[PDB]
């Protein structure tokens, strides 16, 4: 900044503070796994 | 079955056709549509060449691409009210094309069925990858030989790899041909009236191939080990012998035809050579085989003996022969049509209303 | 979260975003660009490398520096619109650029970011900074080591020192390497198809630093005390024993590479010694470390070792391993960006298209 304002900015950090806590390939993956076929 | 998905895969000689889930086509027929020689308008499968004397037969499809589009129609219509006897515009319609198969025919297809036959929901599917799917891979090399054509098609994670398919025009149409033309040669009067149906249940009952075709040869010119017998219906019994397995070889060997092509080994082992070195490896030891030409007993340890000689020492190499293989592609359209992670790959009359058959 | 901060950390192997109030990014994705190797057009992050197969990949971030800016912007795009799903254009956005960034490149990133993006406000940081503010100093040495640069960075009241910053073109993307390397020269058939994804894994699962390199290869040749076993998905399974050590042990000897460069504790020291005499006080107890590559256990201690041997027997030394520095940078930005004191500090599109790009370059 180069003026009084850097000076809170810094004191703030500092300080401290929290933080919020925190279709291909299906198909695909389908296919490989199996299935049954109604028998005719 | 109603408000359920229809399967429809159009080979060159064969209609396969029914309803996904169903672990069989319920629908299998000729392929061909005849209209009065001279002057109902049209016949189609069984009953066109049942009254084939009186008719001009065509076929729709050959070498895998449809070019006749008015008489493909009629196999369409044949297919949903007279084989199925169901209505098109109550039933999500999967359908199948060949390997390099022109994007105008697509479209002309996708056009058509929603246009002519107003089915809700359509996908058209690459016939090789189905039968893929059907062993339950979504990585291997297919051969694909029907009645009028044959494929390699090299799979990667359930896409195609266009730049590597190898087409060859010879499939079991050809050999059937070949078969008429030898027994023949040896004094068998064969026509087409009824006879080229014979020469065909010939080669499906009898015909095998040679493991070693040289040594094969000299077994059957020493001894009698490999004659087997057919009796006709008129009665006349014959004998048959080498050309039990003389005939499919031309799939090794076409310049048994007259065909400076290369076999379905070699062309198997250039596909895969015009792939990523990096899959090969998966390739290799994923060769699917569908089709009903691909049917021959013996086949699947040749490809695997013909291939180990082709490729590097150090790769394993592995052959599959679904025992449903003649079905293999319709089998797979069965499958893929049934899934749930599918549902939402359809193609919608609206999607296609909004946008055109470029969709 | 709308009307809220975005925070884009772009390392040379990853991109970390989210949101600015978070304690994490929600998205951390490769940085890399696929296009069609042959003739959609173009593909990034996981799913360019799923299928890196038909594309030709790229990494638009070399050395922590942007030099591909194209495809940069494939990159920010699927940062946005594919990742956090946001629209640029109602998000201020903070972003991050390596220590020693030509102004030039700063510059052409704000530029791209206004005209391009059209976002309302921006700012960019320098990611050591923001490692070292999230500890809660404003006053320390970084150590900042992701996956293609490391570098030193004396910080002094929110102002680094780029005359006493020290780069070193050796990180972990060279460490996996290596380590590659090695398991191979003993019988083990490692290639890039997927190995070289293992081989990472093994890097972050078992590498450790030594507090004493030449007194634990001893302790590995006398006894199996060392040992540890990594089962492959093949089935095959493995055994390491002196290579989880000295893997890492490249960060304090290059010349296991072959580069005649010198260690990490050596330019931390030398860093330092670049520095006002006064304020090496400060910096010697306030060694942050940052990024991916300085996660193995045991480098703490053995920085704290090294360098209370380098520097006078009077000064205390304190090295500072955040358990989340892996994320350093990406939470140092989440705080600031949050800060009240900090809303004024922020780049305007206003302000941009009055002055110009070059509306991004202050001194103090
Ligand atoms: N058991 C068998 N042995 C040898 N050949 C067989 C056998 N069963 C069927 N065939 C041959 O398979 C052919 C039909 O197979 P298929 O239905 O896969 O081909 P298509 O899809 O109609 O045509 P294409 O795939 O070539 O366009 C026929 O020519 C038939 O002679
Ligand atoms: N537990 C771990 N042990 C060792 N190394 C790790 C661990 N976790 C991550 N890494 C390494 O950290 C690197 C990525 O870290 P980071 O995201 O800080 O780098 P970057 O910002 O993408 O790149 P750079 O900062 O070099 O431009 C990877 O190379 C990874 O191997
Ligand atoms: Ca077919
Ligand atoms: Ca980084």
């Amino acid at each position: 900044a180069c003026s009084g304002n850097k000076a809170a900015l810094l004191d703030q950090i500092r300080e401290g503070a929290q933080l919020k806590k925190v279709g291909r390939d299906a198909l695909l993956d389908q296919i490989r796994q199996g299935i049954q076929l109604k028998k005719v | 079955d109603e408000t359920t998905a229809l399967v429809c895969d159009n080979g060159s000689g064969l209609v396969k056709a029914g309803f996904a889930g169903d672990d069989a086509p319920r629908a299998v027929f000729p392929s061909i549509v005849g209209r009065p020689r001279h002057q109902k308008d049209s016949y189609v499968g069984d009953e066109a060449q049942s009254k084939r004397g009186i008719l001009t037969l065509k076929y729709p499809i050959e070498h895998g691409i449809i070019t006749n589009w008015d008489d493909m129609e009629k196999i369409w219509h044949h297919t949903f009210y007279n084989e199925l006897r169901v209505a098109p515009e109550e039933h999500p319609t999967l359908l199948t094309e060949a390997p390099l198969n022109p994007k105008a025919n697509r479209e002309k297809m996708t056009q058509i069925m929603f246009e002519t036959f107003n089915v809700p929901a359509m996908y058209v599917a690459i016939q090789a990858v189905l039968s893929l799917y059907a062993s339950g891979r979504t990585t291997g090399i297919v051969l694909d030989s029907g009645d009028g054509v044959t494929h390699n098609v090299p799979i990667y994670e359930g896409y195609a790899l266009p730049h590597a398919i190898m087409r060859l025009d010879l499939a079991g149409r050809d050999l059937t041909d070949y078969l008429m033309k030898i027994l023949t040669e040896r004094g068998y009067s064969f026509v087409t009236t009824a006879e080229r149906e014979i020469v065909r249940d010939i080669k499906e009952k009898l015909c095998y191939v040679a493991l070693d075709f040289e040594n094969e040869m000299a077994t059957a010119a020493s001894s009698s080990s490999l004659e087997k017998s057919y009796e006709l219906p008129d009665g006349q019994v014959i004998t048959i012998g080498n050309e039990r397995f003389r005939c499919p070889e031309t799939l090794f060997q076409p310049s048994f035809i007259g065909m400076e092509s290369a076999g379905i080994h070699e062309t198997t082992y250039n596909s895969i050579m015009k792939c990523d070195i990096d899959i090969r490896k998966d390739l290799y030891a994923n060769n699917v085989m569908s089709g009903g030409t691909t049917m021959y007993p013996g086949i699947a340890d040749r490809m695997q003996k013909e291939i180990t000689a082709l490729a590097p020492s150090t790769m394993k190499i592995k052959i599959i022969a679904p025992p449903e293989r003649k079905y293999s592609v319709w089998i797979g359209g069965s499958i893929l049509a049934s899934l749930s992670t599918f549902q939402q790959m359809w193609i919608t009359k609206q999607e296609y209303d909004e946008a055109g058959p470029s969709i």
